[PDB]
């Protein structure tokens, strides 16, 4: 019971589909479920035109069932992390890491080929837990806090999943040489943790403007990244772009007693504004995170596989990554390849 | 020309040369200013260098700077500086004392050399006051760090106005203001909302506004999508943001002008570092100085030398790999580079 | 009359008669009213009322005062307010809306009404702006809340001049700044150098200033010390210091005028509550009510009338037990207290 | 008894100090007390070396007698030694004791309060800065933990002397978060952990103009940081001036003993030694003495109560000298 809702080896998970787009990449995932017949009901939630009863369904059904996978709203509060959605996931269910996972597909046409990052934010401070005033006119003041018992959790977070997944090096993203005390506090204790408590994994610096240059000229030097709010929505969109758009960017959110999939980049530049059109896979493979998650994944490798391959070959491809078909189109291939696999 | 920045004029009454300070710095920095000389003696150009020194005087407590190198920069109004190595800041006294509030920083292709992205040419401009640069930390209780920060109206209206009138001034249809998530900080609010107030001073100019998660996105997938426009941000992503530019233009610092603007004086340098591991070798790479050159020619007036020195030279000099240098997977030398440029000059 | 909120004139253009806002209020808002206007009209003042609500309205969740009031004081100049009970702030939007900058706050010993202290005449002016009224609380990390508070030379230098200009106004040599300890609080630093620079604009009046631990020790040992000064502090303070005025001239806040001035409305209250546990049982003492209208008179030139209504009236008519009203002892009644004030008129 | 010698900390302060510590110094001796002094020799409340002297004195022997600097700095809490005691040896009780004095003329008789402050939060460890020319802002912090402390002290307080009475002293109306916690932790604190103590608040403004008029409601006030120098200086006005106020200052580990008013309110050898000499006997009492602590309270009560030999901010025309070979003499014959 601090565990996922399961009756008879079905587990209850929590949908929260979003908006129009959202609700389209959302359908694809339902479709290719029932198709490959997975033990998942979903308990989806309806939250209708950062309204207030919605919010409050969807973190009481997240409450229940521990497990959820999200779409997106493509409005802005949505894709930076604000919005009441997000802060209540925040605040009510300190959910304290946010994972996106940047590698390059087979069949993406993309100027630096090759690339294996992830980037991992932390999510309940700095940027989402400030203070903001304007005392005298004219005059704003920003009061934002780092804190030492919420960055051992990110690295603990960050370095247990280096080990999970092979990873070899975790590097610290942090703005050091300007703000001395608090991004100081921050690059040491995930050096420290990482050489008295992993000893095994490579622990390094780097600051963020450098960062920033490195990760657009040179992106293949660094494996996981280990950032504060203000600085992983930019290493994102880097990353981003690096494989070929929001697209196909799996992503995750944890906190210590619920998690919740969705894709990593928002779909930021995802506007590409038609019906049938959006690319499914970066909620396909947060999709498949959720299921190796659950402890299913035999199911995941295969869904996984399938992804992959119709990706590879250039049919049946939506538009943003250089096909033509709409998302439907890609769905039932992805299906037609699971049923002969 | 900016009405902003505005260069008070007035070559010297005798010699008919404009006087400009200098502050060769270190480390890489006495050959590098060196080439410059070389380059604008051999262009014949209206200018009297008087190399300062800016080594940080302690008043106080307070880093302050030396009274030589002030009074001669309040008088040419103009300085040219390289590099300089680190002992409260060197950089952020200096822009405090001269008043400088904007920071122009232009990230290009070079024609004819083959880096990883390609037809970049960007152009953003910063806020250099307030932000994290005027910044507070302090701890509250005991594992716990806040940070204050400031911004303000008068500030944002002003970098916003150089903005637009820089953009006038190199003929760009667009500004675009970055900003970060508008609803959630009422910060950007008060940027975006100072920018479309300057918006109607200013109509042969489009404003547009971008979050900053989404330029970044559109940038590196597309550079070129943005050489019709000129960016502006607050402070706090100044530093971030002009490092991915020049990561895309060239992969480092290494080829990377900037201008220090302000209400009279203006201060122009590269951006990489003093690298000392390299000095005296006859190693060191000029283009960033000179570029730097280029940028302060055209705040003075001086268009003919400027195009004379950047558009043949360095720009053209830096196709053929015998020239370049050892950064550039070159053979060239800091000497054999500035007279090669001499020749096309 | 000062010069920083002064009262622009204009009798009636009809009726000769000043127009002046009132707001009864409420529990023994309504009785202590009454007797105000019996005492106007009987001392024939030229004065028409015009009583206006300020019930609190709700703009946005944010606690607007009604249209009717505002347009009613706007025009008006002045107002006279009673008791109000509790619900923002109600008496913090009243400040916020009519730009009320100064709290003025008498503490003066009845003549023949024995308390315990004696010969008590003192003035204090606090700032109402900033400060605590302004501030933002905010928890940072579980335990812990911590408390902003803003203090600008602008609504210093400002309280400041009012103080001198009130000094003088009313024939006092000293104006004493009161604050807590200049070199361990830079924000006290501020006000106590806005107050010096005032100094010299204002020859015939000299500036001393007090640590407010010294002033409490002096003024409690011995009041009378302060009758030839105007005391100020900055809104911190102003609080306490007030309400321990009035703790020495009377005992409790039953007798004590206030007045809130801004640069153009001001605003004249008595500072006791509503009581309502004693309304309509014709037990109220207007006295307070009463001295706010001398304030108000006196605020307006005139001069004549608000001594009339003073000098002799209630402050002689206190004097003698079968007057009085309960709170002081006496066997009045607010009717019978009245008249009986009227009677030496 | 027939023990060995306590070492205590001796921090005379400046010249109105010495003459107050030799008053006490001298009475101790004549009474052959079991007391040596470690007497530390600070400059000023600000020198670097002598600070670190006392802390580092305080830090071997636990109690502490502490006298007067007259500067600004030392009668409001700040100043390097005051700083240093309460961040480095975390003192964060200040006790000052407001007694009526048998022959000292005062408009309101028979007074009887103690004020406990709070001394390592609000004001004592705030920050403030000016950001933008012409702005200062502080920025100030209230903690549950320490609030409990200084509750418990309090209460702690009133139960060893019988006192039954315990007001907290806020501005919860304006602080509704800040003084809230303040008004509520002290009020909880009271009713589960001690039944047989009256608890109760009093907005700050009100209690200022209730101290003035009718002190005699009071009992133990509690109060945060910044109100805690306005009750005291009302206290000591109400008693007849800072020179008769006992005062002591606790941590966990550590005692200073010093006046409650920091002397608010000179010449040579006039300056009144009652309020060390009280405080004196708080220490004697506290290092468990106190039968010397009887006499020489007793010592001291009488000889202020005959006007003669009596200082001369409470009517009399002696010098501090004295008075002390005045209490001296009454000590012998006793």
């Amino acid at each position: 019971r601090t565990l996922p809702k399961k009756y008879g080896g079905r587990f209850t998970v929590t949908l929260i589909p979003g908006d129009g787009v959202g609700k389209e990449i959302t359908d694809s995932v339902r479709t290719i479920f029932e198709a490959e017949n997975i033990p998942i009901d979903w308990e989806t939630i309806n939250i209708k035109q950062d309204h207030k009863e919605g919010v409050y369904e969807a973190v009481e059904s997240l409450k229940r069932n521990k497990i959820g996978l999200k779409g997106l709203w493509h409005t802005p509060a949505d894709q930076t992390g604000h919005g009441s959605l997000n802060v209540a996931l925040r605040k009510q269910l300190d959910i304290y890491a946010n994972v996106a996972l940047f590698k390059s597909l087979k069949g993406v046409k993309t100027r630096i080929p090759d690339i294996d990052l992830i980037v991992i934010r932390e999510n309940t401070e700095g940027e989402f837990s400030g203070l903001e005033h304007e005392s005298v006119p004219g005059v704003v003041e920003s009061l934002k806090v780092m804190t030492r018992p919420k960055t051992e959790r990110i690295a603990r977070f960050a370095f247990d999943f280096a080990k999970k997944y092979n990873r070899k090096s975790v590097t610290a993203v942090h703005k050091a040489n300007i703000m001395k005390l608090g991004d100081g506090l921050f690059r040491n204790i995930i050096t420290e943790i990482g050489q008295k408590e992993y000893p095994d994994i490579d622990v390094s610096s780097i600051i963020v403007d450098n960062a920033s240059m490195q990760a657009v000229a040179k992106p293949h030097q660094f494996d996981v990244l280990v950032t504060p709010s203000m600085y992983g929505t930019i290493l994102g969109n880097i990353g981003a772009a690096l494989i070929g758009g929001p697209g196909l960017v799996a992503g995750a959110n944890f906190g210590r007693d619920y998690a919740v999939f969705e894709p990593g980049s928002r779909h930021v530049g995802l506007d590409i504004k038609g019906q049938n059109v959006a690319n499914p896979t970066a909620m396909i493979l947060s999709s498949t995170l959720m299921l190796n998650h659950l402890g299913l994944n035999e199911y995941a490798t295969r869904i996984s596989k399938a992804v992959h391959e119709t990706i590879a070959e250039g049919k049946h491809t939506t538009r943003d990554i250089g096909g033509s078909s709409s998302t439907t189109d890609f769905t039932n291939e992805i299906i037609n390849k699971l049923s002969t696999m | 020309q900016p009405s902003i920045g505005r260069y008070t004029g007035k070559p010297n009454p005798s010699t008919g040369k404009y006087t400009v300070s200098f502050i060769e710095g270190d480390g890489i920095g006495p050959e590098i200013s060196k080439s410059v000389k070389k380059i604008f003696s051999a262009a014949n150009v209206p200018i009297e260098w008087e190399s300062c020194d800016v080594s940080p005087i302690f008043v106080n407590g307070l880093t302050t700077i030396p009274d030589p190198a002030v009074q001669s920069i309040t008088k040419n109004l103009v300085a040219l500086k390289g590099p300089l190595a680190t002992p409260r800041s060197l950089n952020l006294t200096l822009r405090k004392t001269f008043g400088l509030f904007a920071n122009v920083r232009p990230a290009k292709s070079i024609e004819g050399f083959k880096t990883t992205y390609e037809n970049v040419d960007l152009v953003l401009i910063r806020e250099n006051t307030e932000g994290e640069y005027s910044g507070i930390e302090h701890i509250v209780c005991p594992g716990v760090v806040q940070s204050i920060k400031l911004i303000t109206r008068d500030a944002s209206e002003r970098v916003i106005r150089y903005a637009f009138e820089y953009a006038r001034a190199i003929g760009r249809p667009r500004v675009i203001v970055v900003h970060k998530s508008t609803i959630q900080r009422l910060a950007d609010g008060l940027f975006v909302n100072v920018a479309k107030e300057l918006s109607k001073e200013y109509p042969d100019l489009t404003l547009e506004t971008e979050l900053i998660d989404n330029s970044v996105l559109k940038v590196v997938t597309n550079p070129s999508a943005y050489t019709d426009a000129v960016s502006v941000c607050p402070n706090l992503y100044g530093d971030i943001l002009s490092d991915l530019n020049s990561g895309l233009s060239a992969g480092s610092l290494g080829l990377t002008p900037s201008a220090n603007i302000g209400h009279k004086i203006s201060i122009f340098e590269a951006v990489h570092g003093s690298a000392p591991d390299i000095a005296g070798q006859d190693k060191a790479n000029p283009t960033a100085l000179l570029l730097s050159s280029v940028m302060m020619l055209n705040h003075m007036g001086l268009t003919n030398h400027a195009d004379q020195i950047q558009n043949a030279v360095l720009s053209t000099i830096a196709s053929g790999p015998e020239n370049r240098t050892g950064d550039l997977a070159g053979t060239a030398t800091t000497s054999s580079f500035t007279e090669a440029v001499i020749k096309r000059l």
